[PDB]
């Protein structure tokens, strides 16, 4: 009934409640990683994924 | 927190059909998939030689 929030193992906030219902959200970090680019070489072709 | 894990090139299920292969090699062929194509042989005889 007291409790605001809640952490992860690591330090890291990963849940809240909402102050004006009861609620209480999970958080998902924003989506990130990588670009990678696949080619052939461009001695051959300049398409790539 | 910026770090990311990346998979494997093979999956455990590809992890597991290399290592029956190895294990079907071994137990129809002997050494000789290692030389070469695998030759059949039969097992008391492949440990007859062992
Ligand atoms: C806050 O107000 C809303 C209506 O806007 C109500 O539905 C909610 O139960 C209230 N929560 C409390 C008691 O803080």
């Amino acid at each position: 009934p007291f409790q605001q929030f809640g952490r992860d193992i690591a330090d890291t906030t990963d849940a809240v409640r909402d102050p004006q219902t009861l609620e209480i959200l999970d958080i998902t970090p924003c989506s990130f990683g990588g670009v990678s680019v696949i080619t052939p070489g461009t001695n051959t072709s300049n398409q790539v994924a | 927190n910026g770090l990311t894990v990346l998979p494997p090139l093979l999956t455990d299920e590809m992890i597991a059909q290399y290592t029956s292969a190895l294990l079907a090699g071994t137990i129809t062929s002997g050494w000789t998939f290692g030389a070469g194509a695998a030759l059949q042989i039969p097992f008391a005889m492949q440990m007859a030689y062992r």
